């Protein structure tokens, strides 16, 4: 269905700008929590 | 057998699989790693 | 250290929202309570189940959505999303109004976990527990109203829907079928309310009207610390004046607590012990000394005889549409109604 | 066997102004519920 | 300073505010629905 | 406190007080036993329910 | 005459709510 | 005063988190926006499009009276 | 905007008072137009 | 001294007067059992189980001698109509006797416990100072109750050595004691087998007896008898009023519902019975079979039992009450007499017309007349300016068949509007009102009164629990907080909330 | 009027007996 | 039988007034 | 004025064979009296 | 109903003797 596409794209969009913009942080969090 | 009873079985695994079991290993986990400090 | 304990500390812990062992009941439930009534009022219909649209998405505002209570069909079924009438589909179990029952479960096991968390967290400060205590109230009409007046009633459909309306149509139904209003229980829990918020009102503006002179400001708010040791208001003077008010006033701080601890508490109580009697239709309805006299009496006429009229039209005009399932056809010359209305 | 004194024994108090709110409640209970066993 | 960025209060905000964004869009389409 | 031979009988069964396994003791049995309680009210509150269909009788007066 | 039920209970609070006025325990500052 | 967590006031304040919201918070409104206006929310929740709270066979509620078998009762009302 | 590497907070709250303010004239001017306006 | 509400606390550290205080409620609660029955067997009606048994009298204790296997009474009647009938010393009156001379046993043994409270039992050998163990004792008293309810199901429910339990039909009008075989498949946990039952009682009891031995060799954990703080009897207090609530829930659920042991003959019909139309579908599925066979109408409601038509009544479903509509059925309705049969009622054009009934909710009702194919052919109209479908232009008759009225037809408006409006309320009836002086509205049963007061009790039981299990768990604080209590509730002080052990020191 | 015919005896032990509790402990206090 | 509407309330009544009264003496006795 | 205390304040007493002796007395009363006042 | 006012009286009565001998002031010679 082109509905559940157009649907969790844009929850894919922001997922993937979130981890883009924090994810060095985000894995430096993970590494100081082993 | 019936469907009813299958659906409540399935309910049981599923709610365990879903709910119970997964939250336990998170829980154990986490408490695992993020461990107080005396 | 074990693994109980470590849990312990974790769960435990001085975060921003406080977790403990009472958070893995109060947490879940009270995200899905809350999510399926969002949902439900967002996305969901009630059309099969009463004839209604009860959600954004048909056009209803933030009064009229509801979480509307389930089909009459089922009874007290529980309607699980994999139970026998919803067979998993989640379409069918939104469609039947499974969402109420999901609500209104998780809800209770929700208000449950946050008890809990009341008991866990006073144990934890170390003060007494009546927090939980004074919390025992809500409970008690939430047990009372949305579950065991359903389980007395024939279904959950006579249950009050999740909603503004919906709650306004439950109270309206208790009235004209119910004479919820010359209940006594509920006129104790009018009492108890309506008390509670005098001693709210009460209790505030005379603190605020009996402060100490603390500091140089007129913003006399700034003249507290909380380490301070001694009291920020004159419990003498609103003693006084009280007294010569009203002829009574409080002498003792931790009974004025108690007191309005005890007051709100205790009307939610007795208001749920007339609801658990209204479950079985045993009700507060009537006098019957007033009707056996209005029956010989033509001349006989009081405010309750008035009320009881009130109450006969109400349920003549409202069930055919509030009881759709019943196919209630009511000719509109059977309608009870005065001179030219 | 003999008949020994208890210590556990303790003295109760109701003070006036519990006698006091507990009379008001008690009337206006009878206020509110004598309607009712009347009928 | 140094602060955590993922904590358990972060997601107690996102687990009520993402659905609550997606929500209150999905309500502003409902309020261009003709009849 | 006054003997009797009915305390002196009872005495061994109040004699105990206080006694505890160390550490958690049968309290994982104890458990699996509770979550098998919890199934077993599940079960027959569902039977009561009709949520719980089973074959060979029907809930109603008839059986 | 439930009305002589009904008076003897409405007055009986009345007199409580004078006594309580007039008869109060007194607040001592001690 | 302070259990831990970095203060929201600072949080809000700050450029990197407004670059990853300025992009997050709308686009979650128009993903609940196309969950509305692709109609896959009615399909989704079973709700009647405002044609289909009667059809031409059904012009009466469609009030649910079956107790087990409500799949095939919601088709024949449609 | 008038510090290093910050936003005042003020503006975020005037930006975000005028969302709420936005989307809540918008669920009123619903109220009167599409679904619900009883037109 | 002590406040009001708390003048039984005397008793807290105090095992032989709390043993004499529980011998006292005991006695109380054994004697309200003998008095209450003796006062319901001072006022019983047995002339006619039919249409005036024992839920129509406002029996209470009644039905639950019955339903254990307490059928007769020394006077010669029986609830089950039979007479003649020896039930030697268990008959009603005998069992009332026992409770109230066990009472007044129980009362004697209190006094004896007060008064010679410092038994050397309740001391510690150890210490010296009073201490129940309380793991132990409920060792005991669960393999106590283990081993009664294992008898109980085992000899009196199956009839081994005892009487059996109350079994009916399905519309409750052969009910009797008879011994009860266990059932031990699934249908044993049907609520409407007997035999469920009586497996329970066996298999739980077995259960408790082995759950009783475990309690009684095996000592608590230390982290499950510091957590549930197993020394103080407030713990037992607690726990014991949750499980008794609990218990309270479910016997109000079963009495409104419905079950095997609580029958439709000794505590009345169901409201759901009148709901779904249960005595009315059944009647006319008799009827139905007797058209079939090739009867009349007469013939075929003819052979409708009487008591088959008081249970499709309306005024014997429990959900008709008022809460202050205080006493017996028959103080409402009146007694009930005998069947007027049932109504056939025909408009002019010949099609056969239905009132519709009352449902359980209404106080009153409007009173419409439907066809086959649900139209509405006639009512009784409030405004008759525009009425269209009154009982006098639609011609609606009435021909009664079965019954005092069998073989009648009433035409004349005001008959047929009578008619109809007793027709709501389900099978017509004739009523004594001037015994009891009735006064028209209706009672609920012993079935709505009990339900109601273990409800209520069940809720606030409830509190009682939570207020119990706070006392106990917060008892070091009970007198308040410690003078103290600065440094631990600030905010960010400590990793964890409490421990002084977890502080961060930054 | 037609009244319950326990109505009086209710309502006057429903007031009388806790009166009578409180002023026995009332009276009591300070012994 | 057909007894006097007031009798159960005034027998209850003639025992039951004196009976508090004495009861309240007795358990003050002493303070 | 002063409210001043009363030194003619004096305790009443009513012993426990006193009170069994009027409790005796009032329910003999009643058992003697209750007949004629159902008539 | 007047059975039952009988019976209280008479049981009142019964009762204030058992409790006059089981717990009457004890006698003490001093
Ligand atoms: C404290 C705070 C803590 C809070 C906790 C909140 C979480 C609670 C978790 C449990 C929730 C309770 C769900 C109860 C479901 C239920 O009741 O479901 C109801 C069922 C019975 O089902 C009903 O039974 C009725 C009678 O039917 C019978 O009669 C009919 C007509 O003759 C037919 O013959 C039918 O086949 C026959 O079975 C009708 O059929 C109804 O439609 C049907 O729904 O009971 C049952 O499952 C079980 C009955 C026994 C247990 C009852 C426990 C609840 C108490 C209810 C009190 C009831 C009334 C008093 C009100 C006041
Ligand atoms: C051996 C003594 C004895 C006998 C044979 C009886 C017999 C009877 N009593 Mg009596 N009674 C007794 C002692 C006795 N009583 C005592 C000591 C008291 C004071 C407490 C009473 C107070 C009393 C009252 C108030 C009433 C009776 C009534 C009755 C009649 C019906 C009982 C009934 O409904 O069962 C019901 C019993 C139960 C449902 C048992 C509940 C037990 C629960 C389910 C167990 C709790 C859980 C357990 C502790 C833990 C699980 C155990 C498991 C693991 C094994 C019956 C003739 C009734 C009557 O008809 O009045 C005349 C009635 O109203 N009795
Ligand atoms: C829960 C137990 C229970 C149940 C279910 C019943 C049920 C029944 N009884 Mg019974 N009875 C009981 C206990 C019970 N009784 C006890 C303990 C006694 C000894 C006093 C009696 C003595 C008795 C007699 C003499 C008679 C009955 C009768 C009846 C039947 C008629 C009901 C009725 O009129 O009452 C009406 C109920 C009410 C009006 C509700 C009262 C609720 C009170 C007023 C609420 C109080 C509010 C509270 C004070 C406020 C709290 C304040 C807050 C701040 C805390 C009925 C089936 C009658 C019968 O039919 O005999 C065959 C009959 O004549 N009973
Ligand atoms: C079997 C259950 C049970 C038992 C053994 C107890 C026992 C106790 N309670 Mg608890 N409690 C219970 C259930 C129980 N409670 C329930 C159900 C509730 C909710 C209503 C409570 C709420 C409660 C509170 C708030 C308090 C207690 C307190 C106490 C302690 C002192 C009691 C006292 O002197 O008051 C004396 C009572 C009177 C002088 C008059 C009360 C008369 C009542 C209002 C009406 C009469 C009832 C009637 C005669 C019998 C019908 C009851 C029956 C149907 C259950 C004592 C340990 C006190 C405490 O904790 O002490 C430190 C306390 O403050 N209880
Ligand atoms: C001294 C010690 C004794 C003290 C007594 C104090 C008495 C106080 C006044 C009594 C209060 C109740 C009066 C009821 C009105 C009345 O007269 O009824 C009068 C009824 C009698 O009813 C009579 O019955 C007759 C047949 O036997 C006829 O039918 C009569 O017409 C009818 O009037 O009395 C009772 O039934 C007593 C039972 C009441 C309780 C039953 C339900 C139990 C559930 C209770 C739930 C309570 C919840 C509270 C929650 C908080
Ligand atoms: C919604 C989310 C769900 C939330 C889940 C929360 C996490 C689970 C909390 C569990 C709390 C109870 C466990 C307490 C620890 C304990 O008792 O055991 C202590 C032991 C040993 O611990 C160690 O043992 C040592 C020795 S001794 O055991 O004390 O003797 C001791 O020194 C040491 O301290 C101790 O750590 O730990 C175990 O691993 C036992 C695991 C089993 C515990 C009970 C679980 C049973 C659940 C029933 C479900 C299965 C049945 C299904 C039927 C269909
Ligand atoms: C993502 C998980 C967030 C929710 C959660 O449960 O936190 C659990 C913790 C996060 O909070 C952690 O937990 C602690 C704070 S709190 O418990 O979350 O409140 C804190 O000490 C720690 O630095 C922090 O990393 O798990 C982590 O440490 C994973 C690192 C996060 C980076 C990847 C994402
Ligand atoms: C500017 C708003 C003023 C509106 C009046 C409402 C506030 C006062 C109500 C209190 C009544 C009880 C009186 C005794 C209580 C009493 O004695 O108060 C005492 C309290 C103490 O004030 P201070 O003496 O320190 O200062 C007040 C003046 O003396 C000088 O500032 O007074 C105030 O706090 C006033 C602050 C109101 C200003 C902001 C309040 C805004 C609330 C209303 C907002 C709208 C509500 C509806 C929206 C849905
Ligand atoms: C059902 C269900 C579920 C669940 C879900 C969930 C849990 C979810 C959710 C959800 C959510 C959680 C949602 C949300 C939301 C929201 C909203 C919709 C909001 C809003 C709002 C508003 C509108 C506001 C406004 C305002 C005001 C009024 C005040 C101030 C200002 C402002 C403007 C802010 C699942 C899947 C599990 C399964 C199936 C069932
Ligand atoms: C001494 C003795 C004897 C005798 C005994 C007797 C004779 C008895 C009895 C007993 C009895 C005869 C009893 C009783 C009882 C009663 C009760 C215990 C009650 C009650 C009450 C109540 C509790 C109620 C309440 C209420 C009300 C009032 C209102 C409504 C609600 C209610 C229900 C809450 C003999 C010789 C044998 C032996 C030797 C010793
Ligand atoms: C409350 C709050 C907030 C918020 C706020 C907002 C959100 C807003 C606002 C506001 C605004 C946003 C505004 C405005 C303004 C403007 C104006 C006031 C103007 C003017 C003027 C005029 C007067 C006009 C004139 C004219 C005319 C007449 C015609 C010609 C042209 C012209 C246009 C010139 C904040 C966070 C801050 C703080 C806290 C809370
Ligand atoms: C805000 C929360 C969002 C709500 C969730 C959005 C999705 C809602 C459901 C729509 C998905 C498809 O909708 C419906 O899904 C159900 C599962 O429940 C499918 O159901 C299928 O699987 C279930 C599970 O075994 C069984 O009933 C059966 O095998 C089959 O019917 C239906 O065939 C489909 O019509
Ligand atoms: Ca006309
Ligand atoms: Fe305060």
């Amino acid at each position: 269905d082109w509905r559940v596409i157009v649907v969790v794209s844009p929850l894919l969009i922001a997922a993937t700008w979130a981890a883009i913009n924090i994810g060095a942080a985000a894995i430096r969090q993970l590494q100081d929590v082993l | 057998m019936t469907p009813s009873l299958a659906n409540f079985l399935w309910s049981l695994v599923l709610g365990a699989a879903i709910v119970l079991i997964p939250a336990t290993v998170g829980l154990i986990f986490i408490s695992q790693k993020d461990k107080i400090t005396r | 250290r074990g693994w109980f304990d470590v849990l312990d500390d974790w769960l435990k812990r001085d975060r921003f929202v406080f977790i403990g062992w009472s958070g893995l009941l109060l947490f879940p439930c009270a995200f899905m309570a809350l999510g399926g009534w969002l949902t439900g009022t967002t996305f969901v219909t009630s059309w099969y189940t009463h004839g209604l649209a009860s959600s954004y998405l048909e056009g209803a505002n933030f009064l009229t959505v509801a979480v509307s209570s389930p089909a009459d069909a089922f009874g007290h079924s529980l309607l699980f999303l994999w139970g026998p009438e919803a067979q998993g589909n989640l379409t069918r179990w939104f469609q039947i109004g499974g969402l109420w029952p999901f609500v209104a479960l998780h809800g209770a096991f929700g208000l449950i976990g946050f008890m809990l968390r009341q008991f866990e967290i006073s144990r934890l400060v170390g003060i007494r527990p009546y927090n939980a205590i004074a919390f025992s109230g809500p409970i008690a009409v939430f047990v009372s109203v949305f579950l065991m007046y359903p389980l007395g009633q024939s279904s959950w459909f006579f249950a009050p829907s999740f909603g503004v309306a919906g709650i306004f149509r439950f109270i309206l139904f208790l009235q004209g079928f119910h004479n919820w209003t010359l209940n006594p229980f509920h006129m104790m829990g009018v009492a108890g309310i309506l008390g509670g918020a005098l001693l709210c009102a009460i209790h505030g503006a005379t603190v605020e009207n009996t402060l100490f002179e603390d500091g140089e400001d007129s913003n006399t708010f700034r003249a507290f610390e909380p380490t301070q040791a001694e009291e920020t208001y004159s419990m003498v003077t609103a003693n006084r004046f009280w007294s010569q008010i009203f002829g009574i006033a409080f002498s003792n701080k931790r009974w004025l607590h108690f007191f309005m601890l005890f007051v709100p508490v205790t009307g939610l109580w007795m208001s749920s012990v007339g609801i658990v009697g209204l479950a079985l239709n045993l009700r507060a309805y009537d006098f019957v000394s007033q009707e056996l006299r209005a029956a010989e009496d033509p001349e006989f006429e009081t405010f309750y005889t008035k009320n009881i009229l009130l109450n006969e039209g109400m349920r003549a005009w409202m069930a055919p549409q509030d009881q759709p399932h019943e196919n209630f056809i009511f000719p509109e010359e059977v309608l009870p109604r005065g001179n030219a209305l | 066997m003999d008949r020994n004194s208890n210590p556990n024994r303790q003295p109760v108090e109701l003070n006036r102004t519990s006698l006091y709110l507990g009379l008001l409640l008690v009337a206006v209970l009878g206020i509110l519920f004598s309607s009712y066993f009347f009928n | 300073v140094t602060y955590p960025i993922f904590t358990v209060r972060w997601l107690a905000v996102h687990t009520l505010a993402v659905p609550s964004v997606f929500f209150v869009g999905a309500i502003a389409a409902m309020q261009f629905i003709q009849r | 406190a006054q003997r009797t031979r009915l305390g002196d009988i009872l005495r061994p069964l109040n004699s105990e007080y206080g006694k505890v396994v160390p550490g958690w003791g049968t309290t994982p049995v104890m458990g699996v036993f509770m979550a098998l309680f919890l199934v077993f009210l599940l079960i027959i509150l569902q039977i009561y329910n009709s949520s719980l269909i089973l074959e060979g009788f029907s809930v109603d007066w008839a059986g | 005459m439930e009305s002589v039920a009904y008076i003897l209970v409405l007055t009986m609070a009345l007199a409580v709510l004078f006594f309580a006025i007039a008869f109060r325990e007194p607040p001592r500052i001690e | 005063g302070t259990t831990g967590e970095r203060p929201f006031s600072d949080i809000v304040t700050s450029i990197r988190y407004w670059v990853i919201h300025s992009i997050t918070i709308p686009m979650l409104f128009i993903a609940g926006w196309l969950f509305v206006s692709t109609g896959l929310a009615y399909d989704a929740f079973g709700t009647p499009r405002p044609d289909e709270y009667f059809t031409q066979t059904r012009q009466e509620l469609p009030i649910l009276q079956e107790r087990y078998d409500i799949n095939q009762e919601i088709q024949e009302f449609n | 905007m008038f510090a290093e590497g910050r936003i005042p907070l003020w503006v975020v709250g005037v930006v975000a008072g005028i969302g709420a303010i936005g989307v809540l004239g918008l669920f009123f001017y619903g109220a009167y137009a599409g679904l619900g306006s009883s037109m | 001294g002590l406040p009001w509400y708390r003048v039984h606390t005397v008793v807290l550290n105090d095992p032989g007067r709390l043993i004499s205080v529980h011998l006292m409620h005991t006695a109380l609660v054994a004697g309200w059992a003998g008095s209450m029955a003796l006062y319901e067997l001072a006022i019983f009606d047995s002339s006619d189980a039919v249409l005036n048994p024992m839920w129509r009298q406002g029996m209470f204790v009644l039905p639950f001698m019955a339903r254990l296997g307490v059928t007769s009474s020394w006077n010669g009647w029986s609830v089950t109509g039979e007479t003649g009938l020896d039930p030697g010393f268990w008959s009603f009156e005998g069992v009332a006797a026992a409770h109230i001379v066990l009472s007044g046993l129980l009362f004697l043994a209190a006094v004896w416990h007060w008064v010679f409270w410092d038994l050397e039992l309740f001391v510690d050998p150890r210490t010296g100072e009073s201490a129940l163990d309380l793991p132990k004792m409920f060792g005991i008293h669960l393999f106590l109750s283990g081993l009664l309810c294992f008898g109980f199901g085992a000899f009196h429910l199956t009839g081994v050595w005892g009487p059996g339990m109350w079994v009916s039909d399905p519309y409750g009008l052969t009910g009797h004691v008879q011994p009860v075989a266990p059932e031990w498949g699934p249908a044993g946990f049907n609520p409407f087998n007997p035999g469920g039952v009586v497996a329970h009682h066996i298999a739980a009891g077995i259960v408790g007896i082995i759950a009783g031995l475990f309690h009684l060799t095996v000592r608590p954990p230390e982290r499950l008898y510091k957590a549930l703080r197993m020394g103080n009897i407030e713990t037992v207090l607690s726990s014991s009023i949750a499980a008794v609530f609990f218990a309270a829930f479910v016997v109000a659920g079963t009495m409104w519902y419905g079950n095997a042991t609580t029958p439709i003959e000794l505590f009345g019909p169901t409201r759901y019975q009148w709901d779904k139309g249960y005595f009315q579908e059944e009647i006319q599925r008799r009827v139905d079979s007797q058209l079939a066979e090739g009867a009349s109408l007469s013939e075929a409601w003819s052979t409708i039992p009487e008591k088959l038509a008081f249970y499709d009544y309306v005024g014997n479903s429990p959900a008709k009450g008022g809460l202050f509509r205080t006493g017996a059925m028959n103080s409402g309705d009146g007694i009930a007499q005998e069947w007027i049969g049932h109504p056939i009622f025909k408009d002019k054009e010949g099609r056969e017309l239905e009132v519709r009934r009352m449902p359980n909710f209404f106080e009153t009702f409007p009173v419409i007349m439907t066809d086959a194919d649900g139209v509405v052919r006639a009512d009784i109209p409030f405004r008759r300016s525009e009425s269209k479908f009154s009982v006098e232009q639609t011609g609606v008759t009435v021909s009664f068949y079965g019954g005092a009225l069998d073989g009648q037809t009433f035409s004349n408006p005001s008959d047929v509007k009578k008619f109809a409006r007793k027709a709501q309320l389900g099978e017509g009836f004739d009523f004594d009102t001037e015994t009891f002086n009735s006064d028209g509205v209706f009672r609920t049963s012993p079935r709505g009164w009990f339900t109601f007061g273990h409800a209520v009790f069940a809720l606030l039981f409830f509190f009682g629990h939570i207020w119990h299990g706070s006392r106990t768990l917060f008892r070091d604080v009970f007198a308040g907080v410690d003078p103290g209590l600065e440094e631990q509730v600030e905010f960010g002080v400590f990793a964890k909330v409490g421990d002084l052990s977890t502080r961060k020191e930054a | 009027m037609q009244v319950n015919n326990l109505g009086f005896i209710a309502s006057i032990l429903f007031v009388l007996v806790p009166t009578v509790f409180l002023l026995i402990l009332f009276i009591q206090t300070g012994k």
